[PDB]
């Protein structure tokens, strides 16, 4: 059976002056009275951004030995080809990881100049100071970590999680795990072909059900996108001023009368940025709880055999294999 | 932190000598930093002005052997003035009677000429010295003149050297010690490093990567695009008409295709009342006006206060009503000479009776015998049955409250639809693909103009996006559609090993593929995180010191320099797997 | 404390400066701006304190669970109480927190052996009760998985199940049966 | 429910009292103060 967990979210940064004033010098001179609030907002956002990398490190980077799978695939009739890396694709990803990555759908100034701006949503975001920062580990590094974890489990059982990896034949490890649910070894050794066939058929069912699922991982992407687009849309509010456009106010009004209108707009746009940052904090706390759960599952289901009920699937837990998914 | 006119750090100053073995006329842009290295009192003063030739007023600050003399007069200065200055000094308004580093700062703001200064002992031969010392306020002169140029006054028979720099508006972070003296400063717009210093509000930066600010481009040119209008607006048959209308049957006149240059009324027409709604009177010269109308009538002097939004009274209830949301101007002037007759002028009329109040810009000319009470009138005019209108008796010997006043109400719209009135302002050429300040039919902004494929219907002038800002415009001359784009775009980061360790930094431009960069230098390296400038790339793979992103990390290594590499994930070891082979531990370890 | 110097769109950020030079009806609008700004600052502080308190609360729940399961017992869940097989833990108090000293067992020096799932003696298949069958090259012993302590394969040491025709990698060896010498 | 009696710097906290005795252009600024205050109250509730 399969279990899906979110581990990280999009990292964002805001240029406060770019959002509030655009390129108006007078608005910037007026906004110089509120600099502490922009510094405070950016501090909160940078805390979130470093926490995301810490989450990914805690889930995937437990072991620092990058094991390689053996060339000879003699595992007693068990066929793990579908979860081991394909050495021919550009990305060294397994077949199932390639299927998973195609089920979640996630820029130079000259690229969007003129019409393309204000039509494409990313450029509309970037002309108002809203930027998305890239994660520290690429997809290829995370795939390397997962392949190391898999090779460790199928060549050394659970020994590589307590110290040095000690090799053992895969059927003898399976017999050990049968001992851990209260079934004698001879049951496995007598029924080995049936057990291997059942495992291979089940993996095939997983594969054929994926090429036909990841809502928990698509909603994180959707939530981040929706929040940034809502910030872009909230720039048309008057907040009780004559207009929401600074250039319209600056013509037709002199500085002493333009100041009160600009002040209304500044207060409204600082409130919008504040609301965004607060909801980002609450969402980051939820993602952090999820990533702690994912790290605990990696320790107790993949690096060992768990006896606590329903933590590692439905039934008496035998073993688990991790695969990386976007976020 | 303070924002003001300062001399930028590490600037480029001009140097002048008086060496036997220079007093040119210089610009005065926004204020001057003047430094003087002396040992024999050669530099004696200055003259500040525009033309320096007795047609305008000039300021003299001189130190003659005995006194300090400050004068503001109309001087005929000499072509080459010195000490051992001028010829005339007619109309005087204000009057008052190397070992050294004599620093002065000169400013001219709102009629005040401001001087700061400080003196320092030095021991040098050439080159302006290093160090820090804040200047203190010296004097603040109320001269009220337009300074544009200046010239130094020297003395003749000796070794002297003077330095000139120009001030700009900057934000500085100043440091006050426990005695109250400024001992250090940071120029917040010199470098990205200085910007992170300014943001953290400290002089020390710890090792790491900091977001600074999006990459900004300043405009080069300014352009104005108004329609081709040649005629002047009819100020002469609006403000100088021989006969005005009565307030009940008030007049309305369309105005179009004319330049609104009202400075022609300065000698023509003195106005007791002139008030504008929805616009500032100081912006009228830079705007274009839509749907202009002029309303004209004559009222009594007491009633002029009623021509305003939200007023009561008989004029504002039965005769003429303004909207609550009104854009335009109200203009009123006394007309006793034109509209008063010795017997009494009874041509002018008003409405004294109406069942209900009027709506805004509704005219009522109906002459229906008003029924006061019950018992209908059958249009016979008797008790409780009055003629609706009444007349004004205007005589030359009225009190000012009862004298006639001529009133014009101007109604228009701004910045939404195509316009044709457009006040006096000269148009320039249209320049494209550059960041330029722009004025289109009174609408001002900054950005880059490009050719557009949008097709506007004939009744529209501007295009607006989702955020409601204007992003397209029809040119009022060539009738072509243009797109408007901001010229500030792209994220920037700075990498520092710690200010304690070094001042060397690296800069990452997140939206540049290597040029919108502050400086190119060398060591330009492209990553999926952006273009990295100032770091050497190595083929090793260490543990991550400073995260850059997309797998790239940075460090300060050994001569010392910033290096950028790809982070290593750990050691690689392969397990010796077979189908009949086990590994058993023989000893143990106890670990805490 | 630093946010008390913001004007929030008023003439000054100092109340005493406004109260002199302005009468109550005109001072009220400026004071109102300052009041709105300072209430917003207090609100932001309280919200961020709430979010931080939630994080500290999750950490303290984890600390209580560790105290119960690592100090008051021996835990079998992997990596909860240190790296290695958990033996015991000792708590120490720290300012605003706790430090745990986890004593664990680590396997040290490994040797390679050939192994087999079962032994075929007399047409019977023998399996280890709680160990593994290993060979030093010439001879066959049974040991325990986590420490090397070789022993002779006896009947009080294995158990029989079935014949030798089904198990994939069975090997031929003798089983002592430690009763025959005594009966003789 | 109790926070509906705050003026937020307006003449009164009751809309009907403001709408009588004041015309739209002068009533708008008072109504705007009340609107800003009540949106802030709803926002605080949703955050907690
Ligand atoms: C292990 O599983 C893989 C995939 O299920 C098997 O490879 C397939 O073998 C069939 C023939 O039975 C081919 O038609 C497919 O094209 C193969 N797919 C791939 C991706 O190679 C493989 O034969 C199984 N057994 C072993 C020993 O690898
Ligand atoms: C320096 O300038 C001052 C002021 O212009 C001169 O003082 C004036 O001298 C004239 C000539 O004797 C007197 O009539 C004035 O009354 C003086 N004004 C004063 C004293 O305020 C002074 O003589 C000049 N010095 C030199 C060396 O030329
Ligand atoms: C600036 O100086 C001129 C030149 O003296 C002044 O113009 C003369 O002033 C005198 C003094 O009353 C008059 O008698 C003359 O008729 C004026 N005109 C001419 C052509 O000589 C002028 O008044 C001075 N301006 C100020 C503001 O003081
Ligand atoms: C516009 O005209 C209508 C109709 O003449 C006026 O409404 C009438 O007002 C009288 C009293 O003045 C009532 O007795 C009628 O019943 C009304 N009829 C309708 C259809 O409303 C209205 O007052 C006029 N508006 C103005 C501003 O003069
Ligand atoms: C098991 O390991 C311990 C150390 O972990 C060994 O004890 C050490 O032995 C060396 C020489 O053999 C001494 O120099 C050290 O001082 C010993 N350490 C301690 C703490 O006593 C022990 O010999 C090992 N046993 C086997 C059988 O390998
Ligand atoms: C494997 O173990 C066997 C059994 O212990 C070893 O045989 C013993 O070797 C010692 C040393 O020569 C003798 O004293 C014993 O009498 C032997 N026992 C038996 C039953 O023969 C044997 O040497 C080991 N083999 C290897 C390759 O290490
Ligand atoms: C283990 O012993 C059994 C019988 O004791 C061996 O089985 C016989 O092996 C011989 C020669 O290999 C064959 O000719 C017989 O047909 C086999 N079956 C019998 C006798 O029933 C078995 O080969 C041995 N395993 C080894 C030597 O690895
Ligand atoms: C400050 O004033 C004290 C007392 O006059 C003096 O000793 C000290 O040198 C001054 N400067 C600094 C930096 O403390
Ligand atoms: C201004 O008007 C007066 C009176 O018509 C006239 O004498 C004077 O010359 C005018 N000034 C100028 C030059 O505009
Ligand atoms: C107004 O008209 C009269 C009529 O002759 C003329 O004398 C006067 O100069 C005019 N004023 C103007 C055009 O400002
Ligand atoms: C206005 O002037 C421009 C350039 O002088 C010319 O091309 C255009 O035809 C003129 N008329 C209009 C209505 O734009
Ligand atoms: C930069 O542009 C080059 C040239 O087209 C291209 O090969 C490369 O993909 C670009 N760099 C990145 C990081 O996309
Ligand atoms: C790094 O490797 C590339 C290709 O392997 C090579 O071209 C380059 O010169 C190397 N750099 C150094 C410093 O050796
Ligand atoms: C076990 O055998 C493999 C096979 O070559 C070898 O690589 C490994 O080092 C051996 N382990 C020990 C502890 O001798
Ligand atoms: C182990 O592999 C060898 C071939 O390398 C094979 O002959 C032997 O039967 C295998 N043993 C088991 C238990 O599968």
């Amino acid at each position: 059976t399969t279990e899906i967990l979110p581990v990280s979210m999009t990292k964002t940064s805001v240029d406060c002056t770019m959002y509030i004033c655009g390129d108006s010098t007078e608005c910037s001179n007026l906004l110089l009275q509120y600099g502490s609030f922009c510094t405070q907002l950016n501090r909160a956002l940078t805390g979130i951004a470093v926490e995301q990398d810490k989450n990914t490190q805690e889930v995937f980077a437990q072991v620092k030995q990058i094991y390689k799978t053996p060339p000879i695939k003699d595992f007693g009739g068990f066929n793990f080809s579908q979860i081991l890396p394909d050495p021919s694709k550009p990305s060294k990803r397994s077949f199932i990881e390639d299927l998973l990555f195609n089920k979640v759908t996630l820029k130079q100034y000259g690229d969007c100049l003129g019409d393309i701006a204000a039509r494409d949503l990313i450029c509309a975001q970037k002309f108002n100071g809203l930027t998305v920062l890239p994660p520290l580990l690429t997809d290829e590094m995370i795939a390397q970590y997962t392949s190391a974890l898999l090779a460790g489990t199928i060549t050394s059982g659970w020994t590589f999680g307590a110290g040095a990896a000690l090799q053992i034949p895969f059927a003898m490890q399976m017999a050990y795990r049968f001992n851990g649910i209260g079934v004698t070894q001879n049951v496995l050794y007598e029924n080995q072909k049936l057990i291997a066939n059942q495992f291979n058929s089940a993996i095939g069912k997983i594969q054929d059900s994926l090429s036909s699922a990841l809502g928990k991982l698509q909603d994180v992407v959707n939530q981040n996108a929706q929040a940034l687009n809502t910030l872009v849309k909230q720039l048309s509010s008057n907040f009780g001023a004559i207009s929401s456009v600074l250039n319209d106010i600056l013509s037709r009004l002199d500085p002493p009368e333009a100041e009160v209108q600009i002040d209304r707009l500044i207060t409204g746009r600082l409130q919008s940025l504040q609301t965004y940052v607060t909801q980002q904090l609450i969402r980051a706390a939820e993602i952090r709880a999820s990533a702690n759960l994912a790290a605990t599952k990696m320790s107790e289901c993949v690096l060992g055999q768990s006896k606590r009920v329903d933590f590692c699937g439905k039934g008496y837990h035998l073993m688990s294999f991790p695969q990386s998914a976007p976020h | 932190s303070t924002q003001d006119l300062f001399l930028p750090f590490f600037s480029n100053v001009t140097w002048f000598h008086a060496i036997h073995v220079d007093n040119p006329v210089l610009p005065f842009n926004d204020g001057v930093y003047f430094a003087s290295t002396e040992k024999s009192n050669i530099i004696r003063g200055w003259i500040f002005g525009t033309t320096l030739d007795s047609k305008t007023q000039s300021l003299l600050i001189v130190n003659n052997a005995t006194n300090v003399v400050i004068k503001v007069c109309e001087f005929q200065f000499c072509n080459d003035p010195f000490l051992g200055v001028y010829s005339s000094a007619n109309n005087c308004t204000f009057e008052y009677v190397f070992k050294n580093l004599r620093e002065f700062v000169f400013k001219n703001i709102d009629g005040y000429f401001k001087i700061y200064s400080k003196h320092t002992p030095i021991n040098l031969v050439r080159d302006l010295p290093q160090g820090f010392s804040a200047l203190e306020p010296l004097v603040d002169l109320p001269i009220g003149i337009n300074i544009t140029r200046f010239q130094t006054l020297l003395a003749l028979h000796g070794a002297a050297a003077y330095y000139v720099g120009y001030l700009q508006p900057r934000t500085f972070l100043l440091k006050y010690n426990e005695n109250g003296t400024i001992t250090d400063a940071v120029d917040c717009a010199l470098d990205p490093l200085s910007e992170t210093k300014c943001t953290l509000k400290s002089f020390t930066v710890e090792k790491g990567i900091y977001q600074t600010s999006n990459f900004r481009v300043q405009p080069t040119e300014s352009i104005v695009r108004f329609p081709n209008i040649t005629n002047l607006c009819p100020f002469g048959e609006v403000f100088n008409a021989t006969r005005f209308a009565s307030v009940y049957a008030w007049n309305r006149k369309r105005i179009s295709n004319c330049v609104a240059d009202y400075s022609v009324l300065y000698n023509s027409t003195s106005f007791s009342t002139f008030k504008c709604y929805g616009v500032s009177p100081t912006k009228l010269n830079d705007l274009c006006f839509t749907n202009v109308y002029a309303d004209s009538f004559v009222i009594r002097g007491d009633e002029v206060r009623q021509i305003a939004p939200g007023q009561t009274g008989k004029i504002a209830d039965y005769n003429y009503k303004l909207p609550d949301d009104f854009t335009g101007c109200v203009i009123a002037w006394n007309s006793n000479n034109l509209d008063s007759k010795v017997g009494g002028n009874y041509n002018y009329l008003y409405r004294l009776f109406r069942k209900s109040n009027l709506k805004p810009f509704e005219r009522d000319i109906s002459t229906e015998i008003y029924q006061a009470g019950s018992t209908p009138c059958n249009g016979v005019e008797g008790f409780n049955c009055y003629f609706p209108l009444q007349s004004y008796g205007f005589q030359p010997t009225n009190g000012v409250g009862y004298q006639p006043y001529r009133v014009v109400v101007l109604s228009f719209e701004l910045l939404h639809a195509p316009a044709t009135v457009c006040g006096p302002k000269k148009s320039t050429n249209l320049v494209k693909n550059k960041c330029v300040n722009f004025n289109f039919n009174g609408l001002t902004g900054t950005g880059v103009l490009t050719e557009s494929n949008k097709k506007f219907l004939p009744f529209q002038q501007f295009g607006r996006d989702i955020a409601d800002t204007t992003d397209a415009v029809r040119d009022p001359q060539t009738l072509e559609i243009l797109d408007i784009t901001p010229c500030s775009f792209g994220g920037v980061s700075v990498i520092t090993p710690g200010t304690n360790t070094s001042n060397q930094v690296a800069v990452l431009y997140q939206d540049v593929n290597c040029w919108r960069v502050y400086s190119t230098g060398s060591n330009v390296f492209q990553t999926r995180a952006g273009c990295l400038i100032g770091a050497e790339h190595v083929n090793n793979s260490y543990e991550c010191d400073i995260p850059i992103g997309a797998g790239i990390c940075a460090s300060y290594q050994t001569s010392q320099s910033i290096i950028a590499y790809t982070m290593s994930l750990g050691a690689e070891n392969s397990v010796a797997y077979s189908n009949n082979s086990i590994a058993i531990p023989t000893n143990f370890t106890i670990s805490v | 404390v630093k946010q008390l110097s913001s004007n929030f769109g008023a003439i000054s950020s100092v109340l005493n400066d406004i109260l002199s030079r302005l009468d109550p009806p005109e001072a009220e609008v400026q004071i109102d701006r300052l009041i709105t700004g300072r209430l917003q600052s207090l609100q932001t502080y309280v919200t961020q304190q709430l979010i931080r308190a939630a994080e500290i609360r999750a950490s303290a729940n984890l600390a209580a669970t560790k105290m119960s399961e690592c100090v008051l017992g021996q835990s079998k869940r992997v990596d909860f109480c240190g790296k290695g097989y958990h033996l015991m833990s000792f708590p120490q108090s720290a300012p605003h927190g706790v430090v745990f000293l986890h004593v664990t067992y680590v396997p040290a020096q490994e040797k390679n052996f050939t192994t087999a799932p079962a032994i075929c003696h007399d047409g019977k298949a023998h399996f280890p009760r709680e160990g593994v069958f290993v060979s030093n090259g010439t001879h066959w012993f049974v040991t325990q998985r986590n420490f090397y302590e070789p022993q002779i394969i006896t009947t009080d040491n294995t158990f029989v199940s079935g014949n030798c025709d089904v198990v994939i990698g069975i090997v031929n060896n003798t089983v002592y049966d430690p009763l025959q010498p005594e009966l003789d």
